[PDB]
């Protein structure tokens, strides 16, 4: 199986494990995945769109100077900052560090053509 | 940093990333940030009395 | 890290420790989330809508 414990099979986060045999004991070959190449980015907790508050599903709010993008905290993959990239969860006073920005629509383009 | 190099995150952040791991959402910890700050503070202070 | 074993780091839902170094010892410090306030309500497993 793919554990979760931490440290248990390995630095890093566990992918897979090799049995071999060994004299009077075995010998286990762990296979796990370490993270590399850091960048610092600006971060938010959330974005306030049109009196609403929209926190990320699954992912962390990342800014490369001038846009805001959405990606997984475990690897840089930009995406742009949809509805449902996010979900609204009231409006723009009990968050502190909610940056203002847009939250494209990926309906209304099409309804209105 | 116990599995790879270390990566700054801020502390309500990563404390979001740790409520979500229960199974309660970010917008929980975000939106009463303050009654959870007051809480561990006072639970640090009646395990030190 | 976070563990998800139960009651494996403290009473209630692991959020993160802290260590202290105690004289042939270390004292883990267990901060962790406990529910509170329960009310009741009326459940289903499903919902039929047409
Ligand atoms: C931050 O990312 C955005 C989005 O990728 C960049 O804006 C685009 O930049 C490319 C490359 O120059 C252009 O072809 C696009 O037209 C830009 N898009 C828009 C909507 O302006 C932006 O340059 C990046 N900023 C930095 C500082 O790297
Ligand atoms: C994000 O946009 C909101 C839009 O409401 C800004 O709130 C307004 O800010 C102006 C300028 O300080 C005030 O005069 C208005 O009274 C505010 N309106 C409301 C409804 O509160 C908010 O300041 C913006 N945030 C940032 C960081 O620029
Ligand atoms: C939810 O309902 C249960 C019953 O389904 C309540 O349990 C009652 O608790 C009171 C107070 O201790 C007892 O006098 C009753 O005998 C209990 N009922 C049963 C059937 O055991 C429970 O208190 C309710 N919870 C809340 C939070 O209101
Ligand atoms: C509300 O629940 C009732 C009870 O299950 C449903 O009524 C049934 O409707 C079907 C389809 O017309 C009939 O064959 C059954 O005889 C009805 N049952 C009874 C007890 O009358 C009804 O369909 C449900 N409504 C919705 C919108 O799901
Ligand atoms: C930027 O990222 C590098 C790694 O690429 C890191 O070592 C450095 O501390 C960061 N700079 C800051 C936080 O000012």
């Amino acid at each position: 199986g793919q554990s979760k414990r931490v440290d248990f099979c390995g630095k890093g986060y566990h992918l897979m494990s090799f049995p071999q045999s060994a004299p009077h004991g075995v010998v286990f070959l762990h296979v796990t995945y370490v993270p590399a190449q850091e960048k610092n980015f600006t971060t938010a907790p959330a974005i306030c769109h049109d009196g609403k508050a929209h926190f990320p599903r699954e992912g962390v709010f990342v800014s490369n100077g001038t846009h805001w993008f959405v990606t997984q905290r475990n690897f840089y993959e930009p995406q742009i900052i949809t509805t449902d990239n996010t979900f609204v969860s009231g409006n723009c006073d009990v968050v502190i560090g909610i940056v203002n920005n847009t939250v494209y629509d990926p309906l209304q383009p099409e309804l209105d053509s | 940093f116990g599995a790879g190099p270390a990566l700054q995150i801020p502390f309500p952040m990563q404390m979001a990333y740790r409520f979500n791991g229960i199974g309660v959402t970010q917008n929980v910890l975000y939106e009463n940030q303050k009654l959870i700050a007051n809480q561990f503070n006072s639970a640090i202070g009646k395990i030190q009395d």
